[PDB]
């Protein structure tokens, strides 16, 4: 029961601040009651679970209970009830057992038939709602969107799925987590070195993190620090120890050969003061040997005096050979001359790249205090992808529904009263539709919110609030080239493997390629400031290039020419205006909260009762535990639909 | 604190930051100190590798009873003026006396081969 809280992102043995809401009864009240409510939810849950192609009517789930539970009966009801409504069981696509409400209650617009929207609707249409999603394009699935000529078959947006532990989501397929790289010319890289630069690389990150945390650098001119800042300040101060190390060791040779200078003194003026001795003892030693004692004495004396300063500098002499192999060892151990070669910070600028791809954003963008914010929440599992196209699923999850294509909202228009969204035919813009609702859920884009001038009204304006969300939070951009061919050129054991770009500047371009795919097919991923940039660059360059990296790394003539290719250009694409959102720099994760928060009209007229909201938004960028993926997508939907239902149907 | 083997103080932080090339100006300001210490290490091995020179040939060419007789009595009294309290030196100048017997002398006599007036000299030096 308890790995079924944990399948649906809940704690077993705590009710969660959702829960505290609609069952205060039991969550104020005794800790013994708790245990059964917790009882009967990680059931109901598992019981769903175990079985989710069909619904888990009220019914079922009484029946499947034992023990003391079964008795209370509001309770496993009030519970089944709260799990539907919140989209935690009877959600995706289900065999139906008590047929939909002969007759709806209450109609929605859905702008956008994307994951988002398509999940929405359907909760909203189970709990008999009258739902018309309208989508501008020819076809559901928004930034899912799947490629498809003959047996070729090739995502152009989401393709993976980073999890099953605790993911609300057709064949899956395990990746190699395994790639290697290749150097501009062609050269793999040795094992050797990969590892070297993937430990740096994950120790430089480490490095920002406690940048950031410990010596809280976040600000720098007022302006706030992105990743990219920290990550440069990380690796001049590592360039910099590097040379505080060369320093202190060359400058204790000197000090060492600066004592070997002082000795070698002593020991020259020990020579010459032995030389004048030796004369002085030849010259008394003539005096030949019937001789007074003043004069025994003088030849004595000396002889004395001789062996004296004769042993003295055999003493300064062996002093004098310590110091000189002491000097002949720190000769030849140099310290590292360089903290990455040329060929090292190329790797690294690869590493960074890869950055660059998941988060979909040039570093120089991603907040350094919170690019991260989601992590927490990473799902358990191995990550996999969709080898008959992601496709699939929104297509799946539209069939029932009423989606009107070729329809792109201009203006939404929310009163107390209730709503008008004005759209039209994107083969005629003159031809004009006006759908009149209770309310509308928006699934724009962020990149579509954010059009600088707009793509859509909203009448009246959106509030502050909402709009300097939408203005602080990034909205990234990765873009694809499908490459389709007659024959499986590559390794076919490996899933993955990169190409080390020449310059910094280009670390993203056509930087890693996969085979996923029945048919052979290879994609290459544009990432970073590459992204953004080779949208403007002809098809055939695109393809150039990724031929000539093929060719260098496989054999000029292994790479025939392709059958078919594909190049997104996500931020060109005007129903997206990007890939998906990243936190930036002076941003934090209560942007994505903001940009959930519906909005309420004010009162039609003057001194009337407070409205009831109208304006409801889901999507990727209003979750801020799953952004920028088609899971967080899904569930803002599946909220949304909970939020709106408890409004028109009531709570 | 710091993964093993990354150098960030709070000070070097705000030192290769408090504009927009200390970056660049502390790298190098170090790189010049390097060549400065190379160039110091190469002068101080020319000067001792001279010094060598000069030790050439090194100091190659340069190397008991009980009864008293009165040649070694004077022997000990002229050490004495020469050597102070050194019975060692005073031992070895004297050829065949412990260092035990010089000590002895150094009392027996003391009186009559005025050791007294014989040390006061030998202070100045
Ligand atoms: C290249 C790429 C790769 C990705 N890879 C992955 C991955 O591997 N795994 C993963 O889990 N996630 C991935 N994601 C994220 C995932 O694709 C998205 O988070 C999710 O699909 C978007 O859900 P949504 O319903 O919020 O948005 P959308 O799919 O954008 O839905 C919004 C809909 O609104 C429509 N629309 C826009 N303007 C108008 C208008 N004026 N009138 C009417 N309709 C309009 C759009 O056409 C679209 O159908 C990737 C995204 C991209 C771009
Ligand atoms: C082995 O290959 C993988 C490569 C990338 C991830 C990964 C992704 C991601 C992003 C874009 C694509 C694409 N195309 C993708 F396939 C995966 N997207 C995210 N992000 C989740 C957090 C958000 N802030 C941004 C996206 N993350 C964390 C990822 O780990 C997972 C993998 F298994």
């Amino acid at each position: 029961v308890e790995g079924a809280a944990f399948q649906s992102r809940l704690p077993h043995d705590r009710m969660t601040s959702q829960e505290a809401a609609c069952f205060p009864d039991i969550i104020s009240g005794p800790q013994q009651t708790q245990k059964v409510f917790l009882f009967i939810r990680n059931r109901t849950l598992q019981l769903w679970l175990d079985n989710p192609k069909i619904q888990l009517t009220f019914e079922a789930t009484l029946q499947q209970l034992e023990a003391p539970y079964n008795s209370d009966t509001v309770l496993v009801h009030r519970v089944h009830s709260y799990l539907e409504r919140h989209g935690l069981i009877n959600f995706g696509i289900y065999k139906r057992i008590k047929p939909l409400p002969t007759k709806k209650t209450g109609k929605v617009i859905i702008i956008g038939s994307g994951v988002s929207g398509l999940a929405a609707a359907r909760q909203l249409q189970s709990f008999g709602m009258d739902v018309t999603l309208l989508e501008a394009r020819d076809r559901v699935g928004g930034r899912v969107a799947t490629f498809r000529k003959g047996n070729y078959v090739a995502d152009l947006g989401a393709m993976v799925v980073t999890g099953l532990g605790g993911n609300p989501m057709m064949e899956l397929a395990k990746i190699k987590q395994k790639c290697p790289l290749y150097e501009a010319n062609g050269q793999a890289v040795p094992k050797e070195k990969d590892e070297m630069v993937e430990q740096e690389f994950n120790r430089l990150l480490e490095a920002t993190s406690y940048l950031s945390h410990q010596l809280d650098f976040n600000v720098l001119n007022n302006k706030p620090v992105s990743l990219g800042q920290a990550l440069e300040v990380v690796i001049q101060l590592q360039e910099k120890h590097v040379k505080d190390e060369q320093i202190e060791h060359w400058k204790k040779i000197v000090k060492t050969q600066e004592e070997l200078k002082e000795l070698l003194n002593k020991m020259v003026n020990l020579k010459e003061k032995i030389k004048e001795l030796h004369q002085q003892y030849k010259e008394a030693s003539e005096v030949k040997p019937p001789r007074d004692i003043t004069a025994e004495f003088l030849v004595k004396s000396k002889h004395r005096d001789l062996t004296a300063l004769c042993k003295e500098y055999d003493e300064l002499a062996e002093t004098q050979g310590k110091l000189e192999e002491k000097l002949q060892e720190l000769e030849a151990n140099p310290p590292s001359d360089v903290y990455l070669s040329s060929r090292d910070r190329q790797i690294l600028d690869w590493h960074f790249a890869n950055l660059e791809f998941a988060n979909a954003t040039p570093l120089s963008t991603l907040s350094l205090k919170h690019w991260d914010q989601d992590d927490d929440f990473e799902f358990t599992g191995s990550h996999l992808t969709v080898r008959n196209g992601y496709s699939c699923v929104p297509v799946a999850l539209a069939e029932g529904l009423d989606i009107k294509l070729n329809t792109a909202v201009r203006q939404v228009r929310y009163t107390a009263s209730g709503c008008e969204v004005i759209a039209v035919n994107t083969r005629s813009t003159s031809q004009t539709f006006i759908y009149k609702c209770d309310a509308v859920l928006c699934t724009l884009p962020l990149g579509v919110l954010k059009q600088q001038p707009p793509a859509v009204q909203f009448v009246p304006p959106l509030p502050e609030w909402k709009t300097s969300a939408v203005q602080r939070m990034g909205f990234g951009n990765l873009n694809k080239v499908v490459l389709c061919f007659d024959r499986v050129f590559w390794d076919p054991s490996v899933n993955l493997f990169g190409h080390v770009g020449s310059t910094t500047a280009s670390r993203g371009e056509l930087f890693l390629f996969w085979n996923l795919y029945k048919a052979p097919i290879l994609l290459a991923l544009v990432a970073g400031e590459a992204a953004g940039i080779m949208e403007n660059i002809s098809d055939d360059v695109i393809v150039g290039r990724c031929l000539a990296i093929l060719k260098g790394i496989f054999g000029s003539s292994a790479v025939p020419q392709p059958k078919e290719t594909v190049v997104s250009r996500w931020r060109a694409d005007p129903w997206a205006r990007g890939s998906y959102s990243y936190v930036a720099a002076g941003s934090s994760g209560n942007d994505y909260d903001l940009m959930a928060q519906p909005i309420t009209p004010g009162p039609s007229i003057p001194g009337a009762p407070q409205p009831i909201p109208r304006l409801f938004f889901a999507g990727e960028h209003t979750i801020r535990n799953y952004p920028a993926t088609v899971h967080g997508a899904l569930l803002s939907g599946l909220r949304e639909a909970g939020r709106i239902a408890d409004q028109f149907l009531g709570a | 604190k710091p993964p093993k083997g990354m150098f960030l103080s709070q000070e070097d932080v705000e030192a290769v930051s408090a504009n927009a090339t200390a970056a660049t100006t502390v790298l190098r300001q170090l790189d010049m100190e390097l060549v400065s210490v190379k160039r110091q290490i190469q002068n101080i091995k020319q000067t001792n590798s001279a010094l060598k020179e000069k030790l050439d040939g090194g100091i190659e060419p340069y190397r008991c009873n009980a009864r008293w007789t009165t040649e070694e009595q004077l022997l000990a009294v002229q050490a004495i003026r020469k050597y102070g309290r050194d019975f060692q030196a005073i031992s070895d100048v004297i050829g065949n006396k412990s260092v035990v017997q010089v000590k002895n002398f150094f009392v027996n006599y003391r009186r009559r081969f005025n050791i007294d007036e014989v040390l006061q000299e030998w202070e100045a030096e």
